[PDB]
C-alpha cells in the first residue's frame, strides 16, 4: 500500500516503470511497526 | 447547466432525505410472479413503479391517473425510469464505521483524533474500551482501557464514567470533540513550543482539524447511521433466457447487510446477552465493510462463484470502475469500421465509402431528406424505402454526402493525426478507400488494418471536422514543422526513375521550346524518359513585394525533369528538380513549396506529386529479378581470407598465445571487417556497374540495377538490407546480446543451410517478441505525459515580459550537432537581437522568426538569441500565444485555446514508438577547423616555459571566426599546456593544447622557492624514492594511510620567493601555499625554486544511453547515487574534518554567513584545490548531476535547459526530429510546486508545498498591497509525481487512487470547479481547450457578473 | 474470458427502452394527426380530440362531451362517427394509414 | 465542396472563432429563415457559411449587429 | 493475372517469392508446351520424349522417372494432369538451385533471366526495364472483408450504462477509446468530442432528441447530461458521501 | 508498417550494438608495455604482436576474466 | 491456394504499400469464390406470458 510491491521474484529488472506518495508512507511504516507490539488479530470476527 | 461540484461527508438527516422510503426486508422477488416484492432490494413502492406508467396494483394501467399512488399498493403510476434514480435508506441498529475514513491510511478517525489505528480497531471490534469524558476522577479523554480495569474502575465509579466501546463510543468521542477547542489548544502549545517532529505533524494535524472546521461536516459523519441503497436498475436483477436471472453482487452484499441488521434488531428486543450481540455487531459491521470496499480489511468475502464479489468502490474504483472505461471510452452511435485500401485516384481531402456503409452511418440523414423532398410520405414510409434500396435513395444519399465530412480514425491512435476528417466519395464495394499520402500519419498500411469511420452530427461538429480536422488542413507534422505528407515509395521510386539520365539514350541533345514539347516526345516515343537534354525553362520568383517576377533560360535538364515541370507551381525555382530526386528531395521539394507558397498550392502539388509519381512508376515497369541482386566477384576471396584470419587465431590460442575471451573477440573483429569488405566489394559491383557508351568508347554512370534504384532513391531498402541480399548476411546476435562466433557467410540469394538459418533464428524471434512487446506497452509514455500535462491551454495573447533563454547552437565534442535556425525557428524573440558590432536594433522583440528571420538571422552570424519560453512564461493557469511560438502543426501562430499540453504529451510520445524499447548504450587539443581562440571561464598562469596552464576550472576553448558565431567547442583541462594563449591568430595545423592526462598540475603562479610548510614527513609525507630515476620524492598520501602526528594537517606545497619569505598569491591574504592532497606526484623537494606553474605536485589519474525508458526516467526526475556536488555558495573554500567517509568541505563568503559543511563520501575523488575561492553552480564530484541540484543552483532555466538537452540528445542519437516547445511545456508541468524561503507577510506555512502559481499570484496581490510577500524556493518533481498533485477531485481521482481522492476530499469538502480537461469529459460538457473556449468564457463572465 | 475482460453484465441489451426511429415516427404521428383535425369542423375536432386523449389530459366519456356542448351522450356519438367517418377517406387519411404500415 | 480554410482562418483570425461563426451562421440558414449572402453552387449550409466568411461579408461582429438590428425591427 | 508491387520485396527480405515467381513461370512452360503437343496432338513419341526430357533435368537428383515402364494410355493420363503445368518439388533446405531453374526455363521457351516485357493494357506501350512474370501460389486468407465491414446507426443499448451494444456481431458503435479523446483534444474539436460522449453513446434523452432533430432537418443538439456520470453520482452518493452539483 | 519490418530493426539494432561493443573490448592503440600490469611478467614479443598495446600476459588475463564471469 | 500468373511491378498505386491489383479474369473464373456455410438458429422459448 505504501510501496512497494512484492512480486514474487526477481523482476523490476529493466521496468523503470511512483503512486506511492506520500502520507501513507509514514502511517504505514508505523502500522508495520506496531504489528510487532501485537500479535493480531482483530480482524476475523469467526476467531474473535 | 450548473457549475462546480461539491463532495463532503452526508449527514443521517441528509441520506434521509436522498430515500423515498426505507428498505426492511432482504428479498428481491417473488420467485412465481416475479413482481418486485414489497418491501425489499427491489420495492415497487420505494424505488419506482417497474412498467412506464402502471402501478404494480394492475388496477391503474392508464396515463390519466399518471401522478396517483394507488392506494392498494402504494406505488406512484410514473416511468419505470424513475427506478434508476429514486434510493433508500437502511435504519441501522447500531452505529457503523464507515470503512472509508476508518482504514485509508491514514485513518481519519485515527488523525482527527490523534488515536493510533490499533486502538479506534481493537474498540470497533469491542476487544477493548474506551472512556468518554470519564467524569473528575481519574482517566483523560482518550484513555484506552480493556474489559478488566473497566470493572475495577466500575467499582471505584458507577456515575462520572463514561467508558463505552465499539461504534457508539467512537461516535460519542467524535462527537463530543470540539474542533475549535483542540485547534487552538495546538495553536497555543505550537506556538509557545517548537520541535522538529512536534511542530511537524502538529501543524500537519492543525491542518486538518481547521479543514474540517472550515468545511460543513461535523466530525461523527464518519460513522455511519442510516446507510443508503443503490437504486434498482443500478443493481438489476435482469431475468435472462431460461428463467435463470443473473444480477450484480450488490444485491447479495444489501441481503448480507439488511439480514445482520435485522438480526441485530431482533437482538435488541429480545434483551440478549451482551456476548452475542457483540457478534451480531460486528458481523454487521464485517457486512456494511464488504458492502463500502470489498476486500479492504478482512479477506473480502467472496460470491457464490468462489469469487470477491464486487462493492460501490469497484464499481468504482480501480481499473474496472466506472472513471476508467466507461467514463473515458465508450462505444459510440453513427460508427463503422472497415478495410481500407489504396484508392490513388483521389485527393488527399476526400476517402472512398461503401454504399452500405454509407447508407447506414446515414439513416437519420436519408430520412429526413426523403421526407423533405416529398419522396416519402411518412418516415415510416422513407424507412421502407431505404431498406428497400430505391434508385432514387441512392441519389438522395449522394446528395445528403456532399459536404459532410467524415472523421477517419485508426486503432493505436498515437497522436492526433491517427484522426482525420475526409470528404466522402461513396465507392461501390466495401472497403474504406484511403488516400495513399494519408497512411504516413495513420501509420496505415494496406495488410488488413481496419480503420473505423464517425460521422460528425450537429453543424459545430461539422465545422470542426472541416475547419479544424481535415485531412488538407494538417500537412505538417504537429511535433515539427515538417511535412508529414511526404512520398512514400512507389511514388518516389516513380520520381526517382523519372527525374535522372542515362549517357546515351533516345533523343539525346536535342533542344525544347518548354516543357510541353518534352512531353510531347517522351509520349510520342522519340526522346527516353532521362536522356539529357537542353530545354528553355521559365522559373518564376517571388524576390519583390509579392510581385512574381519571371525569368526564363535554357537549362541543361533531362527530359523527365522536364516533363515534371509542369506540376511545379510557380513560385519555385528549377533547381529544385534538377537532381535526382531521392525521398529526400522529393520532402524538401514540398517544405519549400510550403515555406513560400502557402499551404492550398502545397496540397494541390502534393496531389500532383503522387498521379505523376504514380504514373511514371507504372511506365517505368520496374520489377525485381533474381538475376537483379548481384553477388560480387570478390566475395569468396574476402570470406577465405577471413577463414585464414579466424584459422590463425584459433592456431595461437591453441598455443597459448592468448586467453579465450580474446580469441573470440578477434574472430568477431575479423567477422566483423570481412561483412564491411564484402558490403563495400557489392556496393561497389552494384551502384556503378551499368557502364555505356556514347559516340564512342566506354562510360561508367550509377547504376540501373532496380534493386539498387529502390535502394538509392530512399524508396525502400537501404545498404544492409542489400547487404542481406548480395552480400553475406553477417554475424547473427543470441537474443542475451552475445554474438554467434561463426557467421552466416551467405545471402538470401544463395540459401542459407540448415545450421545457418537456425541461427538467424534466434535474434528473428528476438526481435519479433519485442515489437510484439514493443505495442502493447505503446502509449504508456504519451498517456503518462498527457496526465501530467492535460489541463494546460494557450489561455492569453501575451504576458508581457522579458523572461527567456539563451537559445545557441548545439556543438558537443567536435563540430555543429544541430544549426540555430532549428532551435530558433518560430519561437518569440525575448530581447532585442543587435548586430554584431551592434550597429542598431535589428530584431525588435516580439518578432516570431520566421523563415525570412531566420534567413535574416544567419546572414548576420548570429549563435545566441534570448527567445521567450513556455516555462518562463508569467500567465497562471495557462501560457500566453508569443511565449509560447507559433503553432507547428499549423504554422501561422498558437491560437487562444490551444490545448498544448496534450499536444506536447502527443508529440513526446508519437517519436517516443521509434525509439527502441529496451534500453541503450554506446591526445592534445589538435585544432582542425579555421578561426581564431576563445577561452571561456579563464584563470591561467603562462610559466616559465612560454607555455599556458590554466588555473581554473571551466575553462574551455570555442573556435570563433571571421563572422563572429561559434565554429567549433573543445574543453581546456587543468594544466592543458596551450602552446598558444587566448583569442589571438589560429589556424587548423597548430595544436592549441598538449596535456598528459597522466599528471593533473598544482600549476604555481610564482616561478618561486618551493617550500613544504606544513608537510611532516611520516605523519603528513609518505618516503617515496623511485629507483629508476632515483627520484626524492616526499609525496603526500591520503588520510588512509598516515598516521595522527599530521592526521587532519595540511601538506602545504608553496612557492615563496628567492629570499625566504612567502610569496602571497595576487589577491588575497594567503600566499600561494598549495595545500597538498593525497596521492600526490610531488617530485620536487624543497629547496629548488622553479617556474610559474610548474607541476610541482601532480594529480594523478562519453557514455549515452539511448532507450525510450531513458526518456522515462529522464522525465520522473531521479537523483542518481553517483551525483556531481555542486557549491551551495560562491566564496572562499576550504576543507575540514577528515576520515569519516562524510569529510568535511565548507565554503566562505566575503559578505554572507560562512559555516555551510557539507559530507563529500570519500568513495569520489575530491576536484576542487584546498583554498580556491569557488563559484555557485560548480562542481566538485563530477558525473551524474541531479536536477534537482542543477535546478535550485543554477535556476530554472539551467535546468530546463539540462532536460531539453537530454531528451533531445536521446531522440537525436537515432534521428528523431522534436521540437523543443515540448520538452520545454512538460518541463514547466514538472516545476510546478514551490516551497517558500520565507513565510513572509502571507498565509503558508513555512515548508509547506503549493503551486507556484498561487505563491506568484498571492505576492503580486501583497506587493500590489502593502506588505511584501512570500520569498518562495521553486521546487521540481517528476511527472509520475507532479500529476498525483492535481486540483480538481473528478479528474485526479479518475486515474489515481479513487477511495484516497475521495475521502480526502470528501473530509475538507473540497468542491471541485469544472475547469479542467478531464472533468469535463467525465461530467460530460465542453472542454475549455479548444471550441468550447470561448464558451467557457463567456459563461465565466456570465457568472462574476 | 475475452479479450476486454468485459463481464457478462455488458451484453444484456434493454428491451424496454423505444428506438429513437419509433419515437420519431410518433412525432411525426402528433404532426399528421393535428394536421388531420385541422382539417375539420371545429365541433367535430373538439369532439375528436375530447373523445381520446389527443394532445390533452384525460381521455373523456361521452356524457362528459355531452356536459361540455349541452347535448346527450347520443348527440357526442353521432359527431363522432360523423367525424369518423369525414376522417376514413382519403385526402385526409392517405398518410394517415400509411402509418399502418404493413 | 470547400478543401482548406486558409483565407478563412486568414480573414476572421482566429481558427477557433472560424468554427463558433461559420457554424452560427450555418444554423442560421438551416434552423433559421435567413438567405446564403453568396451564391449556393449546391452547397451545403455550412461550406456556405465558411464561404461567406472567407470574402469577409460574415464575420462575428456583423452577425451580432444584424441580430440587434432584427431585434429591432422586432417592434 | 495478378499484379504485385517490387518494393515489398527487398525490404522485407523474402527472395523466396521471385524464385517461387521464376520455377512457377518454368513450370507452366512446361505444360504449356506438353499441351500445345497434347492438343495439336503429335503421339505417344514426341510427347513422351519432352515428358523424359522435361523430367530428367538436374543435378544428382534423386527422381529419375522412366516413361518407358508406362503404358501408352498412362502416358496419355499423366500428360493431360501435366497440361495445366507440371508440378515441381523443392524440399526445404534441399531446393532448386538457380542454375535449374535456368535449365527448366529453357526448357521451355522462356527468357532465362526470368523477365519478361509486358506491354501496358491500356496505353498498350510496352513498359520498359523487363518485368518479372511468373506463377505464384496465392492462397485467400480468410480475413475476408464482409465479416470486417460493419456500420451501425443506432441500436440496441445495454441495460445498466446505457452504451451501444449490438451484440448481433455486430451493431456495437466503435469503441471510441481514450487516445482518440485526446486526438479531439489536441485539436479545438471540443464539439465533435461532446457530442461523440454524450449524445452518440450516452445522453438517453440527447440521443432521441438528436434523431428527431436530424430526421426534422435541424442539426443542433441538447447535451443533456451522460448517464455514466450521473450513474458515478448516485454510487458516490451510495458510500456515506454527498456529492451534488452545486449551482 | 508490420511485424517483420520493425522485428527486423530490432534484431538490426541488437545485432549492431553486440558487435561494437565486442569489437571495442578489441585493442586498437599503439603502447607496447613488456610486463603484466599485475604479475611483471614479460609479455612475449608475440602475444603483443596480435593485440598491439596489451597491458597484461595470458596468465593474467586469464585470470581476470574468469573473475570476470561471475560479475565480481 | 491458386497458382495465378502475376506480374512484379507497380502498376499506378494501385498496390501503394501492400495491396495487390488482382484481374477480373480471376473473379470470372470463380478460382477464389469459396463457400462458406452459416447456421442460423431459432429457439422457441417458454415466456412468462
Ligand atoms: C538501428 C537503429 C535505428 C532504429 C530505427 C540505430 C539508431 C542508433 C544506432 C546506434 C547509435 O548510433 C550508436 C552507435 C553508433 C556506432 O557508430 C554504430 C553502433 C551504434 C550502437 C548504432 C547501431 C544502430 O544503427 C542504431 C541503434
Ligand atoms: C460471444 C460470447 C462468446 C465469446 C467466447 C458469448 C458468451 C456468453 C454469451 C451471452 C450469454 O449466453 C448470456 C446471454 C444469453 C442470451 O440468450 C443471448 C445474450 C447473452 C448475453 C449471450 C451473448 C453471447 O453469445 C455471449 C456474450
Ligand atoms: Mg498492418
Ligand atoms: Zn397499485
Ligand atoms: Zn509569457
Ligand atoms: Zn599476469
Amino acid at each position: 500500500d505504501m510501496g512497494i510491491q512484492v512480486m514474487e521474484e526477481a523482476p523490476d529488472a529493466d521496468d523503470l516503470m511512483n503512486t506511492a506518495d506520500e502520507d501513507a508512507a509514514e502511517a504505514a511504516a508505523q502500522v508495520l511497526s506496531s504489528v510487532e507490539s501485537e500479535i493480531g488479530r482483530t480482524t476475523d470476527p469467526v476467531r474473535m | 447547466e450548473f457549475d462546480a461540484i461539491k463532495i463532503a461527508l452526508a449527514s443521517p438527516d441528509m441520506i434521509r432525505s436522498w430515500s423515498f422510503g426505507e428498505v426492511k426486508k432482504p428479498e428481491t422477488i417473488n420467485y412465481r410472479t416475479f413482481k418486485p416484492e414489497r418491501d425489499g432490494l427491489f420495492c415497487a413502492r420505494i424505488f419506482g413503479p417497474v412498467k412506464d406508467y402502471e402501478c404494480l396494483c394492475g388496477k391503474y394501467k392508464r396515463l390519466k391517473h399518471r401522478g396517483v399512488i394507488c392506494e392498494k399498493c402504494g406505488v406512484e403510476v410514473t416511468q419505470t425510469k424513475v427506478r434508476r434514480e429514486r434510493m433508500g435508506h437502511i435504519e441501522l441498529a447500531s452505529p457503523t464505521a464507515h470503512i472509508w475514513f476508518l482504514k485509508s491510511l491514514p485513518s481519519r478517525i485515527g488523525l482527527l483524533l490523534d488515536m493510533p489505528l490499533r486502538d479506534i480497531e481493537r474498540v470497533l471490534y469491542f476487544e477493548s474500551y474506551v472512556v468518554i469524558e470519564g467524569g473528575m476522577t481519574n482517566l483523560e479523554r482518550q484513555q484506552i482501557l480493556t474489559e478488566e480495569q473497566y470493572l475495577d474502575a466500575l467499582e471505584e465509579f458507577g456515575d462520572e464514567f463514561d467508558a463505552k466501546m465499539g461504534a457508539e463510543a467512537i461516535q460519542a468521542l467524535l462527537k463530543s470533540m470540539d474542533l475549535e477547542q483542540e485547534c487552538e489548544q495546538l495553536r497555543e502549545e505550537l506556538n509557545e513550543t517548537n520541535s522538529e517532529t512536534k511542530r511537524k505533524k502538529l501543524t500537519k494535524r492543525i491542518k486538518l482539524l481547521e479543514a474540517f472546521v472550515q468545511s460543513g461536516n461535523k466530525p461523527e459523519w464518519m460513522i455511519l447511521t442510516v446507510l443508503p441503497v443503490l437504486p434498482p436498475d443500478l443493481r438489476p436483477l435482469v431475468p435472462l433466457d431460461g428463467g435463470r436471472f443473473a444480477t450484480s453482487d450488490l444485491n447479495d452484499l444489501y441481503r448480507r447487510v439488511i439480514n445482520r441488521n435485522n438480526r441485530l434488531k431482533r437482538l435488541l428486543d429480545l434483551a440478549a446477552p451482551d456476548i452475542i450481540v457483540r457478534n451480531e455487531k460486528r458481523m454487521l459491521q464485517e457486512a456494511v465493510d464488504a458492502l463500502l470496499d470489498n476486500g479492504r480489511r478482512g479477506r473480502a468475502i467472496t460470491g457464490s462463484n468462489k469469487r470477491p464479489l464486487k462493492s460501490l468502490a469497484d464499481m468504482i474504483k480501480g481499473k474496472q470502475g466506472r472513471f476508467r472505461q466507461n467514463l473515458l471510452g465508450k462505444r459510440v452511435d453513427y460508427s463503422g469500421r472497415s478495410v481500407i485500401t489504396v484508392g490513388p485516384y483521389l485527393r488527399l481531402h476526400q476517402c472512398g465509402l461503401p454504399k452500405k456503409m454509407a447508407l447506414e452511418l446515414f439513416k437519420p440523414f436519408i430520412y429526413g431528406k426523403l421526407e423533405l423532398r416529398g419522396l416519402a410520405t411518412t418516415i415510416k414510409a422513407a424507412k421502407k424505402m431505404v431498406e428497400r434500396e430505391e434508385a432514387v435513395v441512392w441519389d438522395i444519399l449522394d446528395e445528403v454526402i456532399r459536404e459532410h465530412p467524415v472523421l477517419l480514425n485508426r486503432a493505436p491512435t498515437l497522436h492526433r493525426l491517427g484522426i482525420q476528417a475526409f470528404e466522402p466519395v461513396l465507392i461501390e464495394g466495401k472497403a474504406i478507400q484511403l488516400h495513399p499520402l494519408v497512411c504516413a500519419a495513420y501509420n496505415a498500411d494496406f495488410d488488413g488494418d481496419q480503420m473505423a469511420v464517425h460521422v460528425p452530427l450537429t453543424l459545430e461538429a461539422q465545422l470542426e471536422a472541416r475547419a479544424l480536422m481535415m485531412s488538407t488542413n494538417n500537412i505538417l507534422s504537429p511535433a515539427n514543422g515538417e511535412p508529414i505528407i511526404v512520398p512514400s515509395q512507389d511514388v518516389v521510386l516513380g520520381l526517382y526513375y523519372m527525374t535522372r539520365d542515362c549517357v546515351n539514350a533516345k533523343g539525346e541533345g536535342m533542344v525544347l521550346t518548354g516543357p510541353k514539347e518534352a512531353e510531347r516526345l517522351y509520349r510520342s516515343g522519340l526522346a527516353s524518359l532521362h536522356a539529357r537534354v537542353k530545354v528553355r525553362i521559365t522559373e518564376y520568383e517571388k524576390d519583390a513585394n509579392g510581385e512574381l517576377v519571371a525569368k526564363t533560360s535554357l537549362k541543361d535538364t533531362t527530359v523527365g525533369r522536364a516533363i515534371l515541370w509542369m506540376i511545379v507551381p510557380k513560385g519555385l525555382p528549377y533547381s529544385i528538380v534538377n537532381q535526382a530526386l531521392g525521398k529526400k528531395a522529393i520532402s524538401k521539394m514540398l517544405n519549400t513549396c510550403y515555406r513560400i507558397l502557402g499551404l492550398k498550392p502545397t496540397v494541390i502539388f502534393a496531389d500532383q506529386i503522387m498521379y505523376t509519381g504514380f504514373a511514371y512508376a507504372a511506365r517505368s515497369g520496374a520489377s525485381v529479378g533474381i538475376d537483379d541482386m548481384v553477388i560480387p566477384e570478390k566475395k569468396h576471396e574476402i570470406i577465405s581470407e577471413a577463414e585464414a584470419e579466424v584459422a590463425e587465431i584459433q592456431e595461437q590460442f591453441q598455443s597459448g598465445l592468448v586467453t579465450a575471451g580474446e580469441r573470440y573477440n578477434k574472430v568477431i573483429d575479423i567477422w566483423a571487417a570481412a561483412n564491411d569488405r564484402v558490403s563495400k566489394a557489392m556496393m561497389d559491383n552494384l551502384q556503378t556497374e551499368t557502364v555505356i557508351n556514347r559516340d564512342g568508347q566506354e562510360e561508367k554512370q550509377v547504376s540501373f540495377n532496380s534493386i539498387y534504384m529502390m535502394a538509392d532513391s530512399g524508396a525502400r531498402g537501404s545498404a544492409a538490407q542489400i547487404r542481406q541480399l548480395a552480400g553475406m548476411r553477417g554475424l547473427m546476435a543470441k537474443p542475451d546480446g552475445s554474438i554467434i562466433e561463426t557467421p552466416i557467410t551467405a545471402n538470401f540469394r544463395e540459401g542459407l543451410n540448415v545450421l545457418q538459418y537456425f541461427i538467424s533464428t534466434h535474434g528473428a524471434r528476438k526481435g519479433l517478441a519485442d515489437t510484439a512487446l514493443k505495442t502493447a506497452n505503446s502509449g504508456y509514455l504519451t498517456r503518462r505525459l498527457v496526465d501530467v500535462a492535460q489541463d494546460l491551454v494557450v489561455t492569453e495573447d501575451d504576458c508581457g515580459t522579458h523572461e527567456g533563454i539563451m537559445m545557441t547552437p548545439v556543438i558537443e565534442g567536435g563540430d555543429v550537432k544541430e544549426p540555430l535556425r532549428d532551435r530558433v525557428l518560430g519561437r518569440v524573440t525575448a530581447e532585442d537581437v543587435l548586430k554584431p558590432g551592434t550597429a542598431d536594433i535589428l530584431v525588435p522583440r516580439n518578432t516570431l522568426l520566421h523563415e525570412q528571420w531566420c534567413d535574416l538571422l544567419e546572414e548576420n552570424s548570429v549563435d545566441a538569441v534570448k527567445v521567450r519560453s513556455v516555462v518562463s512564461c508569467d500567465t497562471d493557469f495557462g501560457v500566453c500565444a508569443h511565449c509560447y511560438g507559433r503553432d507547428l502543426a499549423r504554422g501561422h501562430i498558437i491560437n487562444k485555446g490551444e490545448a498544448i499540453g496534450v499536444i506536447a504529451a502527443q508529440s513526446i510520445g508519437e517519436p517516443g514508438t521509434q525509439l527502441t524499447m529496451r534500453t541503450f548504450h554506446i591526445s592534445s587539443i589538435q585544432v582542425k577547423n579555421k578561426g581564431s581562440i576563445k577561452l571561456s571561464n579563464v584563470k591561467s598562469v603562462v610559466n616559465s616555459s612560454g607555455k599556458l596552464v590554466i588555473t581554473s576550472r571551466n575553462t574551455e576553448l570555442k573556435l570563433i571566426d571571421e563572422f563572429g558565431r561559434t565554429k567549433e567547442s573543445y574543453k581546456v583541462p587543468y594544466g592543458a599546456v596551450l602552446a598558444k594563449g587566448d583569442g589571438e591568430q589560429v589556424a587548423g595545423g597548430e595544436t592549441v593544447a598538449n596535456w598528459d592526462p597522466h599528471t593533473m598540475p598544482v600549476i604555481t603562479e610564482v616561478s618561486g622557492f618551493v617550500r613544504f610548510t606544513d608537510m611532516i614527513d611520516g605523519q603528513t609525507i609518505t618516503r617515496q624514492t623511485d629507483e629508476l630515476t632515483g627520484l626524492s620524492s616526499l609525496v603526500v598520501l591520503d588520510s588512509a594511510e598516515r598516521t595522527a602526528g599530521g592526521k587532519d594537517l595540511r601538506p602545504a606545497l608553496k612557492i615563496v620567493d628567492a629570499q625566504g619569505n612567502d610569496v602571497l598569491i595576487p589577491g588575497t591574504d594567503m600566499p600561494a601555499q598549495y595545500f597538498l592532497p593525497g596521492k600526490a606526484i610531488v617530485q620536487l623537494e624543497d629547496g629548488v625554486q622553479i617556474s610559474s606553474g610548474d607541476t610541482l605536485a601532480r594529480i594523478p589519474q562519453k557514455d549515452i544511453t539511448g532507450g525510450l525508458p531513458r526518456v522515462a526516467d529522464l522525465f520522473e526526475a531521479r537523483r542518481p547515487k553517483e551525483p556531481a556536488i555542486l557549491a551551495e555558495i560562491s566564496g572562499i573554500v576550504s576543507f575540514g574534518k577528515e576520515t569519516k567517509g562524510k569529510r568535511r568541505l565548507v565554503i566562505t563568503p566575503v559578505d554572507g554567513s560562512d559555516p555551510y559543511e557539507e559530507m563529500i563520501p570519500k568513495w569520489r575523488q575530491l576536484n576542487v584545490f584546498e583554498g580556491e575561492r569557488v563559484e555557485r553552480g560548480d562542481v566538485i564530484s563530477d558525473g551524474p548531476e541531479a536536477p534537482h541540484d542543477i535546478l535550485r543552483l543554477r535556476g530554472v532555466h539551467a535546468v530546463t535547459r539540462y532536460i531539453v538537452n537530454e531528451v533531445q540528445d536521446v531522440y537525436r542519437l537515432q534521428g528523431v526530429k522534436i521540437n523543443d516547445k515540448h520538452i520545454e511545456v512538460i518541463v514547466r508541468q514538472m516545476l510546478r510546486k514551490a516551497t517558500i524561503v520565507n513565510a513572509g507577510s502571507s498565509d503558508f506555512l513555512e515548508g509547506e508545498q503549493v503551486e507556484y502559481s498561487r505563491v506568484k499570484i498571492a505576492n503580486r496581490e501583497l506587493e500590489a498591497n502593502g506588505k511584501v510577500g512570500a520569498t518562495y524556493s521553486r521546487d521540481l518533481l517528476g511527472i509520475t509525481k507532479a500529476s498525483l498533485a492535481t486540483e480538481s477531485f473528478i479528474s485526479a481521482a479518475s486515474f489515481q487512487e479513487t477511495t484516497r481522492v475521495l475521502t480526502e476530499a470528501a473530509v475538507a469538502g473540497k468542491r471541485d470547479e469544472l475547469r479542467g480537461l478531464k472533468e469535463n469529459v467525465i461530467v460530460g460538457r465542453l472542454i475549455p481547450a479548444g471550441t468550447g473556449y470561448a464558451y467557457h468564457q463567456d459563461r465565466m463572465r456570465r457568472r462574476a457578473a | 474470458g475475452d479479450d476486454e475482460d468485459s463481464h457478462l453484465g455488458d451484453f444484456i441489451e434493454d428491451t424496454t427502452l423505444e428506438l429513437p426511429l419509433d419515437s420519431a415516427t410518433t412525432e411525426s404521428l402528433r404532426a399528421a394527426t393535428h394536421d388531420v383535425l385541422a382539417g375539420l369542423t371545429a365541433r367535430e375536432a373538439k369532439v375528436l380530440r375530447m373523445r381520446f386523449g389527443i394532445d390533452m389530459n384525460t381521455d373523456y366519456t361521452l356524457e362528459e362531451v355531452g356536459k361540455q356542448f349541452d347535448v346527450t351522450r347520443e348527440r357526442i356519438r353521432q359527431i363522432e362517427a360523423k367525424a369518423l367517418r369525414k376522417l376514413r377517406h382519403p385526402s385526409r387519411s392517405e398518410v394517415l394509414r400509411s402509418f399502418l404500415d404493413d | 465542396a470547400r478543401v482548406t480554410v486558409q483565407d478563412a482562418v486568414e480573414k476572421i483570425g482566429n481558427r477557433f472563432d472560424l468554427v463558433l461563426v461559420a457554424a452560427r451562421r450555418a444554423r442560421q440558414m438551416q434552423v433559421g429563415g435567413k438567405d446564403p449572402l453568396v451564391p449556393e453552387e449546391n452547397d451545403k449550409t455550412t461550406v456556405i457559411a465558411l464561404r461567406e466568411i472567407e470574402e469577409g461579408l460574415i464575420n462575428n461582429q456583423i452577425l451580432d449587429v444584424r441580430e440587434r438590428q432584427e431585434q429591432q425591427e422586432q417592434e | 493475372d495478378i499484379v504485385l508491387n517490387p518494393l515489398g520485396v527487398p525490404s522485407r527480405m523474402n527472395i523466396g517469392q521471385i524464385l517461387e515467381t521464376h520455377l512457377g513461370m518454368a513450370a507452366k512452360g512446361i505444360g504449356d508446351k506438353i499441351n500445345a503437343m497434347l492438343k495439336q496432338q503429335q503421339e505417344v513419341a514426341k510427347l513422351r520424349e519432352f515428358i523424359q526430357r522435361a523430367y530428367d533435368l538436374g543435378a544428382d537428383v534423386r527422381q529419375k522417372v522412366d516413361l518407358s515402364t508406362f503404358s501408352d494410355e498412362e502416358v496419355m493420363r499423366l500428360a493431360e494432369n501435366l497440361r495445366k503445368g507440371m508440378p515441381i518439388a523443392t524440399p526445404v533446405f534441399d531446393g532448386a538451385k538457380e542454375a535449374e531453374i535456368k535449365e527448366l526455363l529453357k526448357l521451355g521457351d522462356l527468357p532465362t533471366s526470368g523477365q519478361i516485357r509486358l506491354y501496358d493494357g491500356r496505353t498498350g506501350e510496352q513498359f520498359e526495364r523487363p518485368v518479372t512474370v511468373g506463377y505464384m501460389y496465392m492462397l485467400k486468407l480468410n480475413h475476408l472483408v464482409d465479416d470486417k465491414m460493419h456500420a451501425r446507426s443506432t441500436g440496441s443499448y445495454s441495460l445498466v450504462t446505457q452504451q451501444p451494444l449490438g451484440g448481433k456481431a455486430q451493431f456495437g458503435g466503435q469503441r471510441f477509446g481514450e487516445m482518440e479523446v485526446w486526438a479531439l483534444e489536441a485539436y479545438g474539436a471540443a464539439y465533435t468530442l461532446q457530442e461523440m460522449l454524450t449524445v452518440k453513446s450516452d445522453d438517453v434523452n440527447g440521443r432521441t432528441k438528436m434523431y428527431k432533430n436530424i430526421v426534422d432537418g435541424n442539426h443542433q443538439m441538447e447535451p443533456g447530461m451522460p448517464e455514466s456520470f450521473n450513474v458515478l453520482l448516485k454510487e458516490i452518493r451510495s458510500l456515506g458521501i454527498n456529492i451534488e452539483l452545486e449551482d | 508498417s508490420d511485424e517483420a519490418d520493425e522485428a527486423y530493426s530490432v534484431t538490426e539494432q541488437l545485432t549492431m550494438t553486440g558487435i561494437n561493443r565486442i569489437r571495442q573490448k578489441i585493442n586498437a592503440h599503439g603502447i607496447p608495455v613488456y610486463l603484466c600490469e599485475a604479475c611483471g611478467n614479460p609479455i612475449p614479443e608475440a602475444r603483443r604482436k596480435i593485440f598491439p598495446g596489451v597491458t597484461l600476459c595470458v596468465e593474467c588475463q586469464a585470470y581476470q576474466e574468469r573473475q570476470r564471469k561471475h560479475y565480481a | 491456394g491458386q497458382n495465378m500468373r502475376v506480374a512484379f511491378m507497380p502498376w499506378n498505386g494501385y498496390n501503394f504499400e501492400d495491396s495487390i491489383l488482382v484481374s477480373e479474369r480471376v473473379v470470372q473464373e470463380d478460382r477464389f469464390t469459396t463457400i462458406h456455410i452459416q447456421e442460423l438458429a431459432c429457439v422457441s422459448r417458454d415466456t412468462k406470458l
